[PDB]
Protein backbone atom coordinates (compact mmCIF):
# COMPACT_ATOMS: atom_id res chain seq x y z
CA UNK A 1 0.00 0.00 0.00
CA UNK A 2 2.63 2.48 0.57
CA UNK A 3 3.81 5.13 -1.20
CA UNK A 4 7.67 6.11 -1.70
CA UNK A 5 7.35 8.54 0.77
CA UNK A 6 6.33 6.25 3.42
CA UNK A 7 9.05 3.87 1.78
CA UNK A 8 11.98 5.96 1.97
CA UNK A 9 11.00 8.22 5.24
CA UNK A 10 10.57 5.11 7.52
CA UNK A 11 6.39 5.55 8.25
CA UNK A 12 5.70 2.54 10.54
CA UNK A 13 2.45 0.61 8.99
CA UNK A 14 5.41 1.11 5.93
CA UNK A 15 7.73 -2.39 6.30
CA UNK A 16 11.27 -0.46 6.58
CA UNK A 17 12.84 -4.08 5.43
CA UNK A 18 16.67 -3.14 5.72
CA UNK A 19 17.37 -6.99 4.94
CA UNK A 20 16.27 -5.46 1.37
CA UNK A 21 19.60 -4.63 0.03
CA UNK A 22 19.19 -5.03 -3.71
CA UNK A 23 16.13 -5.94 -5.64
CA UNK A 24 14.75 -6.70 -9.48
CA UNK A 25 12.51 -3.91 -9.90
CA UNK A 26 9.92 -1.95 -7.52
CA UNK A 27 6.97 -2.42 -7.60
CA UNK A 28 3.74 -0.05 -6.63
CA UNK A 29 0.35 0.60 -7.51
CA UNK A 30 -1.00 3.64 -9.15
CA UNK A 31 -2.83 5.50 -6.26
CA UNK A 32 -0.56 4.89 -3.27
CA UNK A 33 -2.56 5.02 -0.53
CA UNK A 34 0.18 5.52 2.31
CA UNK A 35 1.39 9.31 1.69
CA UNK A 36 2.78 11.25 4.20
CA UNK A 37 1.32 11.54 7.15
CA UNK A 38 2.26 15.38 7.81
CA UNK A 39 1.93 16.66 4.58
CA UNK A 40 4.76 18.50 2.63
CA UNK A 41 5.89 19.00 -1.05
CA UNK A 42 8.04 16.38 -1.95
CA UNK A 43 10.60 18.08 -5.02
CA UNK A 44 11.92 16.08 -7.59
CA UNK A 45 10.32 13.44 -6.72
CA UNK A 46 10.66 12.63 -10.73
CA UNK A 47 14.46 12.72 -9.92
CA UNK A 48 14.67 11.04 -7.08
CA UNK A 49 12.63 8.35 -8.54
CA UNK A 50 14.78 7.80 -11.59
CA UNK A 51 18.12 8.42 -9.22
CA UNK A 52 16.52 5.07 -7.67
CA UNK A 53 15.13 2.81 -10.75
CA UNK A 54 18.12 0.68 -10.15
CA UNK B 1 -9.13 22.59 -25.87
CA UNK B 2 -11.38 20.42 -24.72
CA UNK B 3 -12.98 22.71 -22.67
CA UNK B 4 -12.05 26.59 -22.49
CA UNK B 5 -13.77 29.50 -20.46
CA UNK B 6 -13.26 32.80 -18.56
CA UNK B 7 -14.97 33.50 -14.97
CA UNK B 8 -15.04 35.92 -12.41
CA UNK B 9 -13.26 33.70 -9.35
CA UNK B 10 -12.83 37.18 -7.52
CA UNK B 11 -15.41 40.23 -8.56
CA UNK B 12 -13.43 44.14 -9.00
CA UNK B 13 -16.47 44.89 -6.59
CA UNK B 14 -16.41 44.21 -3.09
CA UNK B 15 -13.53 41.76 -3.18
CA UNK B 16 -11.12 44.46 -2.48
CA UNK B 17 -12.66 47.05 -0.72
CA UNK B 18 -10.21 48.19 1.45
CA UNK B 19 -7.48 49.06 -1.21
CA UNK B 20 -7.67 51.49 -4.23
CA UNK B 21 -8.72 49.30 -7.25
CA UNK B 22 -9.21 51.30 -10.35
CA UNK B 23 -5.78 52.66 -10.91
CA UNK B 24 -4.72 51.83 -15.08
CA UNK B 25 -1.88 53.09 -16.75
CA UNK B 26 -1.54 54.98 -20.21
CA UNK B 27 0.38 52.66 -22.96
CA UNK B 28 -2.24 49.89 -21.93
CA UNK B 29 -5.02 52.08 -23.81
CA UNK B 30 -8.18 51.72 -26.34
CA UNK B 31 -8.38 53.82 -29.61
CA UNK B 32 -5.63 56.44 -27.71
CA UNK B 33 -7.68 56.04 -24.51
CA UNK B 34 -6.03 54.64 -21.36
CA UNK B 35 -6.77 50.94 -20.26
CA UNK B 36 -5.60 47.72 -18.16
CA UNK B 37 -5.76 44.01 -18.74
CA UNK B 38 -9.73 43.31 -18.31
CA UNK B 39 -8.64 39.31 -16.50
CA UNK B 40 -6.45 41.20 -13.19
CA UNK B 41 -6.41 44.19 -11.07
CA UNK B 42 -4.16 46.59 -9.53
CA UNK B 43 -4.53 47.44 -5.99
CA UNK B 44 -3.46 50.72 -4.07
CA UNK B 45 -4.07 52.23 -0.22
CA UNK B 46 -7.23 54.25 0.33
CA UNK B 47 -5.63 57.25 -0.01
CA UNK B 48 -1.88 56.28 0.91
CA UNK B 49 -2.87 53.38 3.82
CA UNK B 50 -2.28 50.10 3.09
CA UNK B 51 -2.81 47.22 4.83
CA UNK B 52 -1.45 43.54 4.03
CA UNK B 53 -3.92 41.21 3.10
CA UNK B 54 -4.11 37.59 3.21
CA UNK B 55 -7.05 35.79 0.32
CA UNK B 56 -7.70 32.38 -0.29
CA UNK B 57 -9.73 30.42 -3.28
CA UNK B 58 -10.46 26.52 -3.58
CA UNK B 59 -12.11 24.99 -6.98
CA UNK B 60 -15.88 24.33 -6.41
CA UNK B 61 -16.63 23.57 -9.86
CA UNK B 62 -14.76 20.60 -10.00
CA UNK B 63 -13.18 21.40 -13.27
CA UNK B 64 -9.30 22.59 -13.84
CA UNK B 65 -8.32 26.20 -13.09
CA UNK B 66 -5.54 28.49 -14.98
CA UNK B 67 -4.28 31.25 -12.57
CA UNK B 68 -2.45 34.70 -13.06
CA UNK B 69 -0.35 36.99 -11.17
CA UNK B 70 1.82 39.26 -10.88
CA UNK B 71 4.55 41.02 -8.86
CA UNK B 72 5.83 44.87 -9.45
CA UNK B 73 9.45 46.43 -9.47
CA UNK B 74 8.67 49.73 -9.93
CA UNK B 75 11.44 51.96 -11.72
CA UNK B 76 11.74 54.60 -8.75
CA UNK B 77 11.06 54.46 -4.97
CA UNK B 78 8.52 57.38 -4.60
CA UNK B 79 6.15 55.33 -6.20
CA UNK B 80 6.71 52.60 -3.44
CA UNK B 81 6.09 54.66 -0.59
CA UNK B 82 3.82 56.71 -1.58
CA UNK B 83 1.79 53.77 -3.18
CA UNK B 84 2.51 50.74 -0.58
CA UNK B 85 4.31 52.46 1.82
CA UNK B 86 7.05 49.25 2.94
CA UNK B 87 10.19 49.40 1.09
CA UNK B 88 10.19 45.95 1.74
CA UNK B 89 8.31 43.64 -0.47
CA UNK B 90 7.09 40.33 0.37
CA UNK B 91 4.27 38.29 -1.17
CA UNK B 92 3.72 34.67 -0.67
CA UNK B 93 1.61 33.04 -3.61
CA UNK B 94 1.22 29.27 -1.66
CA UNK B 95 -0.73 26.22 -3.49
CA UNK B 96 0.31 22.48 -1.85
CA UNK B 97 2.44 21.53 -5.01
CA UNK B 98 3.57 24.78 -6.41
CA UNK B 99 4.41 27.78 -3.92
CA UNK B 100 7.11 30.39 -4.35
CA UNK B 101 7.61 33.95 -2.20
CA UNK B 102 8.58 37.53 -3.89
CA UNK B 103 10.70 40.21 -2.49
CA UNK B 104 11.77 42.63 -5.14
CA UNK B 105 13.49 46.11 -4.89
CA UNK B 106 13.21 48.79 -7.74
CA UNK B 107 15.79 48.33 -10.50
CA UNK B 108 16.23 51.18 -12.76
CA UNK B 109 15.97 50.09 -16.67
CA UNK B 110 15.80 51.82 -20.15
CA UNK B 111 12.34 53.10 -21.70
CA UNK B 112 10.87 50.08 -23.53
CA UNK B 113 7.18 51.88 -24.65
CA UNK B 114 8.08 54.65 -22.86
CA UNK B 115 8.10 52.12 -19.71
CA UNK B 116 11.41 51.60 -17.35
CA UNK B 117 9.21 49.96 -14.34
CA UNK B 118 8.16 46.41 -15.02
CA UNK B 119 5.94 43.92 -13.13
CA UNK B 120 6.83 40.18 -13.72
CA UNK B 121 4.47 38.34 -14.68
CA UNK B 122 3.85 34.71 -12.66
CA UNK B 123 1.05 31.81 -13.07
CA UNK B 124 0.14 27.94 -12.48
CA UNK B 125 -2.48 25.77 -12.97
CA UNK B 126 -4.76 24.58 -10.13
CA UNK B 127 -6.68 21.63 -9.91
CA UNK B 128 -10.13 20.57 -8.47
CA UNK B 129 -9.82 19.99 -4.36
CA UNK B 130 -6.62 21.75 -4.01
CA UNK B 131 -6.41 25.44 -2.55
CA UNK B 132 -4.31 28.70 -3.54
CA UNK B 133 -3.16 31.06 -1.19
CA UNK B 134 -1.93 34.98 -1.68
CA UNK B 135 -0.21 36.60 0.98
CA UNK B 136 1.54 40.10 0.61
CA UNK B 137 2.43 43.45 1.80
CA UNK B 138 1.83 44.91 -2.10
CA UNK B 139 3.45 45.11 -4.82
CA UNK B 140 0.89 43.00 -6.38
CA UNK B 141 -1.37 42.02 -9.65
CA UNK B 142 -4.46 40.38 -8.38
CA UNK B 143 -6.84 38.14 -10.40
CA UNK B 144 -10.29 39.80 -11.76
CA UNK B 145 -11.46 36.86 -13.90
CA UNK B 146 -9.70 33.26 -14.14
CA UNK B 147 -9.45 30.81 -16.85
CA UNK B 148 -12.20 27.42 -16.36
CA UNK B 149 -11.22 24.79 -18.47
CA UNK B 150 -11.08 21.01 -19.22
CA UNK B 151 -7.50 19.54 -20.70
CA UNK B 152 -7.49 18.94 -24.54
CA UNK B 153 -5.17 16.63 -26.29
CA UNK B 154 -3.71 17.06 -29.81
CA UNK B 155 -4.03 20.39 -30.71
CA UNK B 156 -1.57 22.90 -30.66
CA UNK B 157 0.05 25.87 -32.26
CA UNK B 158 1.05 27.39 -35.36
CA UNK B 159 2.88 31.01 -36.42
CA UNK B 160 1.56 32.22 -40.21
CA UNK B 161 0.97 34.83 -42.28
CA UNK B 162 -1.67 33.53 -44.58
CA UNK C 1 0.80 4.17 -40.56
CA UNK C 2 -1.41 5.20 -38.15
CA UNK C 3 -1.64 9.33 -38.17
CA UNK C 4 -2.14 10.56 -34.96
CA UNK C 5 -4.28 13.47 -33.73
CA UNK C 6 -0.88 14.86 -33.66
CA UNK C 7 0.43 18.28 -33.06
CA UNK C 8 4.17 18.71 -34.42
CA UNK C 9 5.62 22.06 -33.29
CA UNK C 10 7.19 23.48 -29.72
CA UNK C 11 9.09 26.64 -28.90
CA UNK C 12 11.96 27.14 -26.47
CA UNK C 13 13.51 30.05 -24.87
CA UNK C 14 17.90 30.25 -25.26
CA UNK C 15 18.41 29.02 -21.48
CA UNK C 16 16.93 25.88 -23.06
CA UNK C 17 19.41 24.98 -25.85
CA UNK C 18 20.39 21.69 -24.52
CA UNK C 19 16.49 20.77 -25.31
CA UNK C 20 16.50 22.74 -28.46
CA UNK C 21 19.52 21.18 -30.06
CA UNK C 22 18.12 17.58 -28.63
CA UNK C 23 14.18 18.24 -30.09
CA UNK C 24 16.06 19.63 -33.49
CA UNK C 25 18.03 16.36 -33.32
CA UNK C 26 15.09 14.35 -32.33
CA UNK C 27 13.08 15.42 -34.88
CA UNK C 28 15.59 15.48 -37.87
CA UNK C 29 16.42 11.71 -37.21
CA UNK C 30 12.89 10.60 -36.76
CA UNK C 31 12.50 12.29 -40.52
CA UNK C 32 15.31 10.90 -42.29
CA UNK C 33 14.34 7.30 -40.77
CA UNK C 34 10.70 7.65 -42.55
CA UNK C 35 12.54 9.17 -45.05
CA UNK C 36 15.06 7.01 -46.16
CA UNK C 37 12.81 3.71 -45.08
CA UNK C 38 10.14 4.92 -47.22
CA UNK C 39 12.38 6.06 -50.31
CA UNK C 40 13.89 2.21 -50.46
CA UNK C 41 10.42 1.16 -49.85
CA UNK C 42 9.47 3.03 -53.05
CA UNK C 43 12.17 1.53 -54.77
CA UNK C 44 12.14 -1.78 -54.16
CA UNK C 45 8.17 -2.03 -54.38
CA UNK C 46 8.41 -0.63 -57.93
CA UNK C 47 11.34 -2.88 -58.55
CA UNK C 48 9.05 -6.37 -57.13
CA UNK C 49 6.05 -5.03 -58.98
CA UNK C 50 8.20 -5.11 -62.42
CA UNK C 51 8.88 -8.47 -61.07
CA UNK C 52 5.68 -9.59 -60.56
CA UNK C 53 4.06 -8.57 -64.21
CA UNK C 54 7.40 -10.19 -65.90
CA UNK C 55 6.48 -13.24 -63.95
CA UNK C 56 2.77 -13.28 -64.60
CA UNK C 57 3.22 -12.76 -68.57
CA UNK C 58 5.68 -15.38 -68.12
CA UNK D 1 -19.48 64.00 -2.55
CA UNK D 2 -19.68 65.39 0.92
CA UNK D 3 -20.50 69.04 1.48
CA UNK D 4 -17.04 71.00 3.12
CA UNK D 5 -16.93 73.84 5.59
CA UNK D 6 -14.04 75.83 5.32
CA UNK D 7 -13.30 78.26 8.40
CA UNK D 8 -12.83 81.29 8.20
CA UNK D 9 -13.55 82.51 4.73
CA UNK D 10 -11.89 85.99 5.04
CA UNK D 11 -9.87 86.96 8.18
CA UNK D 12 -7.50 90.39 8.36
CA UNK D 13 -4.89 89.64 10.44
CA UNK D 14 -1.40 91.58 11.17
CA UNK D 15 2.55 91.09 9.88
CA UNK D 16 4.28 88.12 12.30
CA UNK D 17 1.70 86.01 12.51
CA UNK D 18 0.32 82.59 12.52
CA UNK D 19 -2.97 81.95 11.13
CA UNK D 20 -5.20 79.02 11.83
CA UNK D 21 -8.09 77.87 9.00
CA UNK D 22 -10.16 74.55 9.58
CA UNK D 23 -11.56 72.98 6.43
CA UNK D 24 -14.18 70.09 7.91
CA UNK D 25 -16.97 67.58 6.19
CA UNK D 26 -20.03 66.17 7.03
CA UNK D 27 -18.04 62.47 7.62
CA UNK D 28 -14.63 61.20 8.67
CA UNK D 29 -12.56 61.50 5.80
CA UNK D 30 -9.30 59.63 5.87
CA UNK D 31 -6.22 62.00 5.37
CA UNK D 32 -4.23 61.59 2.06
CA UNK D 33 -7.23 62.80 0.58
CA UNK D 34 -7.33 66.53 0.49
CA UNK D 35 -4.77 69.46 -1.12
CA UNK D 36 -4.58 72.64 -0.54
CA UNK D 37 -3.89 75.58 -2.88
CA UNK D 38 -4.07 79.59 -2.60
CA UNK D 39 -4.53 82.16 -5.25
CA UNK D 40 -4.01 86.13 -5.70
CA UNK D 41 -7.15 87.80 -7.30
CA UNK D 42 -6.01 87.75 -11.14
CA UNK D 43 -3.63 85.25 -10.69
CA UNK D 44 -4.65 81.29 -11.24
CA UNK D 45 -4.57 79.36 -8.07
CA UNK D 46 -1.35 77.78 -6.79
CA UNK D 47 -0.25 74.54 -4.91
CA UNK D 48 0.80 74.70 -1.18
CA UNK D 49 0.10 71.51 0.89
CA UNK D 50 -1.66 67.69 0.67
CA UNK D 51 -3.07 65.30 2.98
CA UNK D 52 -3.10 67.56 5.91
CA UNK D 53 0.75 67.19 6.76
CA UNK D 54 3.24 67.42 3.58
CA UNK D 55 4.54 70.13 1.77
CA UNK D 56 4.88 70.76 -1.85
CA UNK D 57 7.88 72.01 -4.32
CA UNK D 58 8.73 75.27 -4.18
CA UNK D 59 8.56 76.55 -0.86
CA UNK D 60 9.00 78.04 2.54
CA UNK D 61 8.52 76.54 5.39
CA UNK D 62 5.87 78.57 7.21
CA UNK D 63 2.58 77.07 5.92
CA UNK D 64 1.87 73.54 8.28
CA UNK D 65 -1.08 71.78 8.94
CA UNK D 66 -2.83 68.72 11.15
CA UNK D 67 -6.15 67.21 11.79
CA UNK D 68 -7.77 64.43 10.51
CA UNK D 69 -11.00 62.55 10.15
CA UNK D 70 -14.09 64.93 9.74
CA UNK D 71 -12.25 67.60 10.80
CA UNK D 72 -8.31 68.44 8.73
CA UNK D 73 -6.95 71.71 9.05
CA UNK D 74 -4.11 74.05 7.47
CA UNK D 75 -2.23 76.45 9.95
CA UNK D 76 0.53 79.17 9.27
CA UNK D 77 3.48 79.65 11.21
CA UNK D 78 4.24 83.70 9.74
CA UNK D 79 2.09 86.33 7.65
CA UNK D 80 3.15 88.56 5.41
CA UNK D 81 1.60 90.93 2.97
CA UNK D 82 2.97 88.99 -0.51
CA UNK D 83 0.48 86.06 1.24
CA UNK D 84 -2.62 88.47 0.55
CA UNK D 85 -4.82 85.88 -1.05
CA UNK D 86 -7.50 83.15 -1.17
CA UNK D 87 -7.04 79.95 0.00
CA UNK D 88 -8.63 76.74 -0.76
CA UNK D 89 -9.19 72.95 0.53
CA UNK D 90 -10.01 70.76 -2.61
CA UNK D 91 -10.41 66.97 -1.85
CA UNK D 92 -10.81 63.68 -3.96
CA UNK D 93 -14.19 61.98 -3.48
CA UNK D 94 -14.51 57.98 -3.13
CA UNK D 95 -17.10 58.80 -5.48
CA UNK D 96 -14.87 60.02 -7.78
CA UNK D 97 -16.09 63.40 -7.34
CA UNK D 98 -13.57 66.79 -6.14
CA UNK D 99 -15.22 68.47 -3.47
CA UNK D 100 -14.40 72.51 -2.72
CA UNK D 101 -14.24 74.91 0.19
CA UNK D 102 -15.50 77.99 -0.48
CA UNK D 103 -11.95 79.67 -0.84
CA UNK D 104 -10.63 81.99 3.01
CA UNK D 105 -9.40 85.38 1.92
CA UNK D 106 -6.31 86.27 4.19
CA UNK D 107 -5.89 90.36 4.53
CA UNK D 108 -3.04 91.11 5.45
CA UNK D 109 -3.47 94.68 7.54
CA UNK D 110 -1.03 97.32 8.09
CA UNK D 111 4.62 72.75 -19.07
CA UNK D 112 1.81 75.01 -19.05
CA UNK D 113 -1.91 74.69 -20.55
CA UNK D 114 -3.97 77.50 -22.28
CA UNK D 115 -7.35 77.83 -22.58
CA UNK D 116 -9.43 78.61 -26.09
CA UNK D 117 -12.97 80.30 -26.02
CA UNK D 118 -14.19 82.25 -23.47
CA UNK D 119 -16.86 84.47 -24.08
CA UNK D 120 -20.44 85.25 -24.58
CA UNK D 121 -23.39 83.07 -25.68
CA UNK D 122 -27.42 83.41 -25.33
CA UNK D 123 -28.97 81.61 -22.19
CA UNK D 124 -30.41 78.55 -22.89
CA UNK D 125 -27.97 78.61 -25.59
CA UNK D 126 -24.95 76.47 -27.02
CA UNK D 127 -21.19 77.23 -26.97
CA UNK D 128 -17.86 74.77 -26.80
CA UNK D 129 -14.40 75.49 -25.02
CA UNK D 130 -10.80 73.65 -25.79
CA UNK D 131 -8.04 72.99 -23.67
CA UNK D 132 -4.25 72.50 -25.63
CA UNK D 133 -0.82 70.90 -24.05
CA UNK D 134 2.31 72.34 -23.57
CA UNK D 135 5.33 70.32 -22.71
CA UNK D 136 4.42 66.83 -21.32
CA UNK D 137 2.42 63.98 -22.04
CA UNK D 138 -1.33 64.64 -21.81
CA UNK D 139 -1.48 60.95 -22.11
CA UNK D 140 -0.99 60.04 -18.26
CA UNK D 141 -3.21 62.20 -16.24
CA UNK D 142 -6.75 62.84 -14.93
CA UNK D 143 -7.79 65.56 -15.99
CA UNK D 144 -10.85 68.37 -14.49
CA UNK D 145 -12.56 71.48 -16.28
CA UNK D 146 -13.73 73.37 -12.94
CA UNK D 147 -15.66 77.07 -12.47
CA UNK D 148 -15.01 79.79 -9.94
CA UNK D 149 -17.60 83.33 -9.52
CA UNK D 150 -16.00 86.38 -8.91
CA UNK D 151 -15.16 86.39 -5.42
CA UNK D 152 -17.30 83.37 -4.24
CA UNK D 153 -16.75 79.41 -3.83
CA UNK D 154 -15.76 77.08 -6.13
CA UNK D 155 -17.78 74.79 -7.88
CA UNK D 156 -16.50 71.44 -9.33
CA UNK D 157 -17.66 71.02 -13.15
CA UNK D 158 -15.90 67.56 -13.67
CA UNK D 159 -13.26 65.27 -14.39
CA UNK D 160 -12.36 62.67 -16.34
CA UNK D 161 -10.22 59.76 -15.96
CA UNK D 162 -7.48 58.24 -18.76
CA UNK D 163 -9.65 55.87 -18.79
CA UNK D 164 -12.88 56.83 -19.39
CA UNK D 165 -15.11 57.11 -16.02
CA UNK D 166 -16.53 59.74 -16.23
CA UNK D 167 -17.70 62.08 -13.01
CA UNK D 168 -20.01 65.23 -13.19
CA UNK D 169 -22.23 66.87 -10.27
CA UNK D 170 -25.94 65.94 -10.31
CA UNK D 171 -27.00 69.58 -11.89
CA UNK D 172 -24.28 69.82 -14.17
CA UNK D 173 -24.88 66.34 -16.09
CA UNK D 174 -26.05 66.42 -19.58
CA UNK D 175 -25.91 69.85 -20.35
CA UNK D 176 -22.22 69.37 -20.35
CA UNK D 177 -19.99 66.87 -22.01
CA UNK D 178 -16.26 66.67 -22.87
CA UNK D 179 -13.63 64.55 -24.89
CA UNK D 180 -10.44 64.30 -24.70
CA UNK D 181 -7.15 64.10 -27.33
CA UNK D 182 -3.74 62.52 -26.46
CA UNK D 183 -2.52 62.46 -29.52
CA UNK D 184 -3.45 65.78 -30.05
CA UNK D 185 -2.46 66.73 -26.50
CA UNK D 186 -5.56 68.46 -26.63
CA UNK D 187 -9.44 68.69 -24.76
CA UNK D 188 -12.95 69.52 -25.36
CA UNK D 189 -15.96 70.24 -23.77
CA UNK D 190 -19.37 70.85 -25.72
CA UNK D 191 -21.87 73.02 -23.91
CA UNK D 192 -25.43 73.21 -23.92
CA UNK D 193 -28.44 74.38 -22.24
CA UNK D 194 -26.44 77.29 -20.76
CA UNK D 195 -28.48 79.89 -17.91
CA UNK D 196 -26.68 82.27 -15.78
CA UNK D 197 -25.55 79.90 -13.26
CA UNK D 198 -22.43 79.27 -15.61
CA UNK D 199 -21.95 82.98 -15.87
CA UNK D 200 -18.55 82.29 -14.40
CA UNK D 201 -14.66 81.73 -14.67
CA UNK D 202 -13.49 78.10 -15.56
CA UNK D 203 -10.23 76.42 -15.28
CA UNK D 204 -8.44 73.69 -17.01
CA UNK D 205 -6.50 71.51 -14.48
CA UNK D 206 -4.40 68.93 -14.95
CA UNK D 207 -4.68 66.53 -11.99
CA UNK D 208 -3.20 62.72 -11.26
CA UNK D 209 -0.32 60.17 -12.20
CA UNK D 210 -3.03 57.18 -13.33
CA UNK D 211 -0.63 54.81 -12.32
CA UNK D 212 2.51 53.95 -14.51
CA UNK D 213 5.10 55.86 -16.56
CA UNK D 214 8.84 56.65 -17.27
CA UNK D 215 9.07 59.95 -15.57
CA UNK D 216 10.63 62.36 -13.05
CA UNK D 217 7.08 63.11 -12.04
CA UNK D 218 5.93 61.58 -8.82
CA UNK D 219 2.32 61.84 -7.74
CA UNK D 220 0.09 63.16 -5.14
CA UNK D 221 -3.95 62.95 -4.88
CA UNK D 222 -3.72 66.29 -5.40
CA UNK D 223 -3.80 68.34 -8.49
CA UNK D 224 -0.73 68.50 -10.60
CA UNK D 225 -1.01 72.31 -12.11
CA UNK D 226 -3.93 74.30 -13.41
CA UNK D 227 -4.18 76.71 -16.58
CA UNK D 228 -5.22 80.59 -16.52
CA UNK D 229 -9.00 80.20 -16.94
CA UNK D 230 -11.48 81.73 -18.89
CA UNK D 231 -14.34 83.71 -18.29
CA UNK D 232 -17.93 82.66 -19.89
CA UNK D 233 -21.12 84.23 -19.81
CA UNK D 234 -24.73 83.75 -21.12
CA UNK D 235 -26.51 87.33 -21.66
CA UNK D 236 -29.29 89.65 -23.61
C1 LIG E 1 -2.02 4.50 5.79
O1 LIG E 1 -3.11 4.42 4.90
C2 LIG E 1 -4.38 4.18 5.52
C3 LIG E 1 -5.39 4.00 4.42
O2 LIG E 1 -5.53 5.18 3.64
C4 LIG E 1 -4.71 5.33 6.45
O3 LIG E 1 -5.90 5.02 7.16
C5 LIG E 1 -7.05 5.80 6.84
O4 LIG E 1 -6.84 7.21 6.99
C6 LIG E 1 -8.01 7.99 6.73
C7 LIG E 1 -7.58 9.44 6.76
O5 LIG E 1 -8.64 10.29 6.32
C8 LIG E 1 -9.07 7.65 7.77
O6 LIG E 1 -10.21 8.48 7.60
C9 LIG E 1 -10.35 9.43 8.68
O7 LIG E 1 -10.78 8.82 9.86
C10 LIG E 1 -10.72 9.67 11.02
C11 LIG E 1 -11.21 8.87 12.20
O8 LIG E 1 -10.20 7.94 12.56
C12 LIG E 1 -11.58 10.93 10.78
O9 LIG E 1 -11.30 11.88 11.80
C13 LIG E 1 -11.30 11.57 9.40
O10 LIG E 1 -12.23 12.61 9.15
C14 LIG E 1 -11.30 10.53 8.29
O11 LIG E 1 -12.62 10.05 8.17
C15 LIG E 1 -9.41 6.17 7.61
O12 LIG E 1 -10.39 5.80 8.58
C16 LIG E 1 -8.15 5.33 7.79
N1 LIG E 1 -8.45 3.92 7.60
C17 LIG E 1 -7.77 2.94 8.20
C18 LIG E 1 -8.20 1.54 7.88
O13 LIG E 1 -6.83 3.16 8.95
C19 LIG E 1 -3.60 5.52 7.47
O14 LIG E 1 -3.84 6.70 8.22
C20 LIG E 1 -2.24 5.64 6.79
N2 LIG E 1 -1.19 5.66 7.79
C21 LIG E 1 -0.03 6.30 7.64
C22 LIG E 1 0.92 6.20 8.79
O15 LIG E 1 0.24 6.93 6.62
C1 LIG F 1 -0.48 47.27 -30.33
O1 LIG F 1 0.46 47.25 -31.39
C2 LIG F 1 0.60 48.49 -32.09
C3 LIG F 1 1.55 48.24 -33.24
O2 LIG F 1 2.84 47.86 -32.79
C4 LIG F 1 1.11 49.55 -31.13
O3 LIG F 1 1.11 50.80 -31.81
C5 LIG F 1 2.40 51.37 -32.07
O4 LIG F 1 3.20 51.53 -30.88
C6 LIG F 1 4.46 52.15 -31.13
C7 LIG F 1 5.26 52.08 -29.85
O5 LIG F 1 6.60 52.51 -30.06
C8 LIG F 1 4.22 53.57 -31.62
O6 LIG F 1 5.45 54.25 -31.79
C9 LIG F 1 5.63 55.29 -30.80
O7 LIG F 1 4.80 56.39 -31.04
C10 LIG F 1 4.78 57.35 -29.97
C11 LIG F 1 3.86 58.47 -30.39
O8 LIG F 1 2.52 58.00 -30.30
C12 LIG F 1 6.21 57.86 -29.70
O9 LIG F 1 6.21 58.59 -28.48
C13 LIG F 1 7.23 56.71 -29.60
O10 LIG F 1 8.54 57.22 -29.53
C14 LIG F 1 7.07 55.72 -30.75
O11 LIG F 1 7.44 56.40 -31.93
C15 LIG F 1 3.44 53.49 -32.93
O12 LIG F 1 3.16 54.79 -33.42
C16 LIG F 1 2.13 52.74 -32.70
N1 LIG F 1 1.39 52.60 -33.94
C17 LIG F 1 0.06 52.52 -34.01
C18 LIG F 1 -0.53 52.36 -35.37
O13 LIG F 1 -0.64 52.54 -33.00
C19 LIG F 1 0.17 49.67 -29.95
O14 LIG F 1 0.73 50.55 -28.98
C20 LIG F 1 -0.07 48.32 -29.30
N2 LIG F 1 -1.09 48.44 -28.27
C21 LIG F 1 -1.14 47.69 -27.17
C22 LIG F 1 -2.27 47.98 -26.24
O15 LIG F 1 -0.32 46.80 -26.95
C1 LIG G 1 -3.99 -1.87 2.05
O1 LIG G 1 -5.20 -1.16 1.96
C2 LIG G 1 -6.37 -1.96 2.12
C3 LIG G 1 -7.55 -1.06 1.87
O2 LIG G 1 -8.46 -1.65 0.95
C4 LIG G 1 -6.36 -2.57 3.52
O3 LIG G 1 -7.53 -3.38 3.68
C5 LIG G 1 -7.99 -3.60 5.04
O4 LIG G 1 -7.53 -4.83 5.60
C6 LIG G 1 -7.89 -5.01 6.98
C7 LIG G 1 -7.35 -6.36 7.39
O5 LIG G 1 -5.94 -6.43 7.22
C8 LIG G 1 -9.41 -4.91 7.17
O6 LIG G 1 -9.70 -4.91 8.57
C9 LIG G 1 -9.96 -3.64 6.54
O7 LIG G 1 -11.38 -3.63 6.59
C10 LIG G 1 -9.51 -3.56 5.09
N1 LIG G 1 -10.03 -2.36 4.45
C11 LIG G 1 -10.43 -2.31 3.17
C12 LIG G 1 -10.94 -0.99 2.69
O8 LIG G 1 -10.38 -3.29 2.43
C13 LIG G 1 -5.10 -3.39 3.69
O9 LIG G 1 -5.00 -3.92 5.01
C14 LIG G 1 -3.87 -2.53 3.42
N2 LIG G 1 -2.66 -3.33 3.50
C15 LIG G 1 -1.50 -2.89 4.00
C16 LIG G 1 -0.37 -3.87 3.98
O10 LIG G 1 -1.37 -1.75 4.42
C1 LIG H 1 -11.29 46.66 5.93
O1 LIG H 1 -10.82 46.91 7.25
C2 LIG H 1 -11.88 46.97 8.24
C3 LIG H 1 -11.22 47.26 9.57
O2 LIG H 1 -12.12 47.91 10.46
C4 LIG H 1 -12.69 45.67 8.24
O3 LIG H 1 -13.80 45.82 9.11
C5 LIG H 1 -13.17 45.34 6.83
O4 LIG H 1 -13.82 44.07 6.80
C6 LIG H 1 -11.99 45.31 5.89
N1 LIG H 1 -12.41 44.96 4.54
C7 LIG H 1 -11.67 44.20 3.71
C8 LIG H 1 -12.23 43.98 2.35
O5 LIG H 1 -10.59 43.74 4.05
C1 LIG I 1 1.60 43.77 7.83
O1 LIG I 1 3.00 43.50 7.94
C2 LIG I 1 3.60 43.96 9.16
C3 LIG I 1 5.07 43.63 9.08
O2 LIG I 1 5.55 43.06 10.29
C4 LIG I 1 2.91 43.31 10.36
O3 LIG I 1 3.44 43.87 11.56
C5 LIG I 1 1.40 43.54 10.30
O4 LIG I 1 0.75 42.83 11.35
C6 LIG I 1 0.87 43.07 8.96
N1 LIG I 1 -0.57 43.30 8.87
C7 LIG I 1 -1.43 42.44 8.32
C8 LIG I 1 -2.86 42.87 8.29
O5 LIG I 1 -1.08 41.37 7.82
Amino acid sequence: NCSVAGWILGNPECELLISRESWSYIVEKPNPENGTCYPGHFADYEELREQLSS
Amino acid sequence: VSSFERFEIFPKESSWPNHTTTGVSASCSHNGESSFYKNLLWLTGKNGLYPNLSKSYANNKEKEVLVLWGVHHPPNIGDQRALYHTENAYVSVVSSHYSRKFTPEIAKRPKVRDREGRINYYWTLLEPGDTIIFEANGNLIAPRYAFALSRGFGSGIINSNA
Amino acid sequence: MNTQFTAVGKEFNKLERRMENLNKKVDDGFIDIWTYNAELLVLLENERTLDFHDSNVK
Amino acid sequence: EIVLTQSPGTLSLSPGERATLSCRASQSISGYYLTWYQQKPGQAPRLLIYGASSRATGIPDRFSGSGSGTDFTLTISRLEPEDFAVYYCQQYGISPVITFGGGTNVEIKGVQLVESGGGLVQPGGSLRLSCAASGFTFNIYDMHWVRQAPGKGLEWVSGLTTGGDTSYSGSVRGRFSISRENAKNSLYLQMNNLRAGDTAAYFCVRGVREVGATGGDPFYYAMAVWGQGTTVTVSS
